[PDB]
């Protein structure tokens, strides 16, 4: 088998 | 039950008021709680209901209700905050009045949304805190619904949190006449509605219906009785000296079940009867011999100790009638399990799927007491070509294999087959797995093609008298599809030129053993 | 009254929907025009939400606006696709509140007897999808979708909104959201019809027509007889192209722009813009389903004898036969001749000439360096399509080069032939009716592979036999004078010849390329040579 490939992302900010 | 409205769920309901209120209704004394509760089903069968009506039936203060995702907020200790103000009142009464204290209830509705990341696992976390932690309160009832139970946190349905676990299903045709009635019952009081209408029909015609859906279909059947008192086109008009006088028919019910609603789940296809379209008819004695030798086979199998497994092959030439026949007998048979396998339904697949669509078809003929299966074009089955020749090996082991395994103990099977190459199949060394064979033979005499053209009655007697001048002194060799093609083929020409159009095709297509 | 008084379906500009307008008003709005004490007594709510859907530029925005103005009310509400995500926690979940709140205030204030709020979602599949079945990375899109589950029908009821959705991919939406209550009126739009497209242009013509500024030998019946397949968006794309054709007239440029002023008065616009248009600025999006009959025969056909009429005569006979029976809902016919004879042409012709409504050719010039797997799901896609119609009919032309054969061996693909054979004998479901038409050049090899069985019937397709068919069929082409006619006669006539009009066409061709004084000698020489067979 093939091993999945890299991914990218998103991100959430949050207040203070 | 039905006074609040809902229909097919008493029974449901006679299992909540036994697990939840009967310590409440207890008398205290012989008492010296459950505070959970989660519904779950499909949609639109009646969760909301449930659960405002329990809100209303018991004598408690009104229930404090939260709207989905409320509780999440942008700042810090603000989600969580907003946990901690929904039970300061059941701690200041269990402070205060100790056990003499009246009930809490809360509502969450789609729960799944803040039970399932800083911020969810806090509020989670809290929530678990609150419900169940070192203060223990015995006042205070919590009821959640879900469309989607799978997707809920497992920490949270352990007892003591949740612990009155429900399921809502479609309701049977007894729960959908209750729905209709409930529905109904404001049209009948005022006589809106027409006597021709029967509520029994609707509930049997439908069939995986839910009860938004049937109030629906009852909402369009209203649509539909309004708008022929409504005028458009120039401008939106009521009528007024008609729409004063509405009744609700019959065919209004019909028109709405059509193409208003739908039950929206799958539907089933049937191919048993496409395999006997123009019928049986009796041209001769060989078709109610091959009848005969069916009945003889169908009993010995029926009535057998020593022999739970039989198997036969039909024998003829093309365009004879092979598959008609074995469809009859298998009719006739009269067994719980009966079914066909024919490569219609294998286009493009290769040996692997074939075989295991087989299997597949075998294995559930092994569940039932007394099976019969029948197995047509064989020669298609493991295609063969006269050139090489060339066919697969692994089908032909597998047909060889299945055709003398005998069933588990106690269960019968009969096995039908039908070819029209029987030469093949003896050089393959596969004719020997059958236990007996029968031959279809085709028209031969005259006669014989005289009576079934009456059976027929595609002509009249001046032709029938000419053609049998031209046939019945002479030997013929022709089967009865071919029969019906060349009829049909003929039929076209206007009237002067069929006879002679059917004779020359009939010369064209003789031919001897 | 919730209608606003001055208002008439003239005036709102839609063009192709009758039916559909006509059923929405129906089962929507039916229930707020009638007296308020009749349907107080029947007692059943109201309607709550639409979804319209359907492929690109058919009418939907065009009709949710057109609903938004017809109305008596508060001006509508617009989110214009995914406008309502923040990257603050919990702040999506305030937007979508804020939408609600006017509605929940004025029905609180004023009880059953409030006014209407009208709601308008466009590109709703981006914002609400199916929970589960989603990238797993944040639940923002989860929460939004469940807070707006809980907004529309929560414990609390509101009945004073209604709630429109336009998308293009029906399926992705969440099913909880399409059930009785939330959005039960699911409408679908679909290319219109040539009464439609009547009805479209007549629209979009009527000012120019007022102000007399288009031509009288314009045919409106005519142009939409014409655009076949076309949408709303490209029947007014096709007008605003011929305008700027008729524009372009009294502009000069190249050097300075200059937009003369004298004949800028007595501007009109003709039929040749329109033709010019058709033919070189807009394109229908949809693939035409027409075959491209023209490529199959791209030199017409030429009665150069009697065979010619024969055959198809034979082929309107069958084609009868397979509209006026029920015995035989399925009939099939090979055509077979030496090769260059013109099969495919005279089978095209034969598919055109009926009148059904389903009509499609397979050819291997599609499946090339295809395995045999794809040839197969090929053909299977092919007759599942042929199956929908009630009259279908269906062409397998070059059955040799779809089996890939050769003599050396020989060699061919048997999954090929099983499908075909299964293909053949199998009848259509119940109720309707299919044709089938083969083609090949070589009888005997399918006669070997036990499939010339499967078929009806076969028709004969000869070539030129005789001289006399010969010179018919060059006064037919017209490519050599009397003079040159006579000499070829001298000596055509007194033999036999053995040849096919296709290979015919490319002699002459060929023979054309010489000087006048040895045209003749090169084509005698060539036929000569060439000609060599019974
Ligand atoms: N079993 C039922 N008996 C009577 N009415 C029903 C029933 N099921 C649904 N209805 C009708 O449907 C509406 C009640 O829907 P309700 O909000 O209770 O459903 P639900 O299961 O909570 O929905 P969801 O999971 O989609 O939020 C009312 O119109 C009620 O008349
Ligand atoms: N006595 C009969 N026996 C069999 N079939 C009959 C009879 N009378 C009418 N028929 C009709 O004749 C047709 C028989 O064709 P069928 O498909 O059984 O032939 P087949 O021999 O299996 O075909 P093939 O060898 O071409 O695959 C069916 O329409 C059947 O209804
Ligand atoms: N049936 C019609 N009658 C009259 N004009 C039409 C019709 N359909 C489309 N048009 C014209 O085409 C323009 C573009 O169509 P419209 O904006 O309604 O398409 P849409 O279906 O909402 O688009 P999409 O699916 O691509 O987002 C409309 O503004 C109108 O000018
Ligand atoms: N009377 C005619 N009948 C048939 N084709 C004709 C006739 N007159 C001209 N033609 C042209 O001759 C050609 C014959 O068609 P086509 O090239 O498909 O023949 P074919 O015999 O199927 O070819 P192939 O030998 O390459 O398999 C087409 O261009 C057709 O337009």
């Amino acid at each position: 088998m093939a091993e999945d490939a890299d991914m990218r992302n998103e991100l959430e900010e949050m207040q203070r | 039950f039905e006074k609040m409205g809902i229909g097919g769920l008493d029974k449901e309901f006679s299992d909540i008021f036994r697990r939840a209120f009967a310590s409440r209704v207890f008398p205290p004394e012989i008492v010296e709680h459950v505070k959970g509760i989660l519904l779950y089903g499909p949609p639109g069968c009646g969760k909301t209901l449930l659960a405002r009506q329990i809100g209303k039936m018991l004598n408690a203060r009104e229930p404090k209700v939260v709207n989905g995702p409320e509780i999440l907020n942008k700042y810090v200790g603000e989600s969580e905050a907003n946990i901690r103000k929904l039970f300061a009142d059941a701690e200041e009464e269990q402070r205060r009045l100790g056990a003499n204290s009246g009930l809490h209830i809360i509502i969450f509705d789609e729960i799944d949304a803040i039970c399932k990341t800083g911020v969810h696992d806090t509020v989670v976390n809290q929530l678990l805190s609150k419900i169940d932690g070192v203060e223990q309160l015995n006042n205070i009832l919590v009821i959640g619904m879900t469309n989607r139970p799978d997707l809920i946190d497992e920490a949270l349905l352990r007892p003591g949190r949740l612990e009155v676990k429900m399921e809502i299903g479609l309701p049977d045709e007894k729960g959908r006449l209750q729905i209709l009635h409930i529905h109904t019952a404001r049209m009948r009081g005022h006589q809106l509605l027409s006597a021709d209408v029967d509520i029994k029909e609707l509930a049997v015609e439908t069939k995986n219906f839910s009860g938004a859906e049937l109030e629906g279909l009852v909402r369009a059947a209203q649509s539909t009785a309004m708008n022929r008192h409504i005028k458009a086109s120039t401008k939106v008009e009521v009528d007024m000296e008609k729409a004063e006088s509405l009744q609700v028919t019959r065919g209004d019910f019909l028109a709405s079940l059509e193409n208003d609603i739908k039950p929206a789940f799958g539907t089933n296809q049937e191919d048993y009867a496409s395999y006997i379209m123009n019928g049986i008819i009796k041209w001769g004695d060989p078709v109610t011999r091959v009848l005969d030798d069916g009945e003889l086979l169908v009993q010995q199998t029926k009535n057998s100790d020593r022999t739970p497994l039989v198997s036969v092959l039909l024998e003829g030439p093309p365009h004879s009638g092979k598959t008609a026949l074995a469809a009859k007998i298998a009719e006739e048979s009269n067994f719980p399990f009966i079914k066909i396998c024919s490569p219609d339904k294998m286009i493009g697949f290769s040996e692997t799927a074939k075989c295991q669509a087989m299997k597949k078809i075998f294995d559930d003929a092994y569940k039932s007491q007394l099976s019969c299966v029948v197995v047509d074009d064989i020669e298609r089955l493991l295609d063969y070509v006269p050139i090489g020749p060339r066919f697969s090996n692994l089908v032909l082991q597998a047909l060889l294999v299945l055709l003398k395994k005998a069933p588990p103990q106690g269960r019968k099977l009969l096995i039908i087959g039908t070819t029209s190459r029987k030469d093949v199949l003896q050089e393959m060394e596969m004719l020997n797995a059958f236990s007996t064979t029968i031959h279809v033979p085709n028209i031969a005499t005259g006669e014989q093609l005289l009576e079934a053209l009456e059976l027929l009655g595609n002509f009249k007697d001046k032709e029938r008298t000419t053609i049998a001048q031209q046939v019945k002194g002479k030997k013929v060799w022709i089967g009865i599809k071919k029969l019906l093609m060349l009829i049909e083929m003929s039929l076209q020409m206007d009237p002067e030129y069929r006879v002679r159009k059917f004779l020359a095709l009939l010369r064209e297509e003789g031919a001897s053993p």
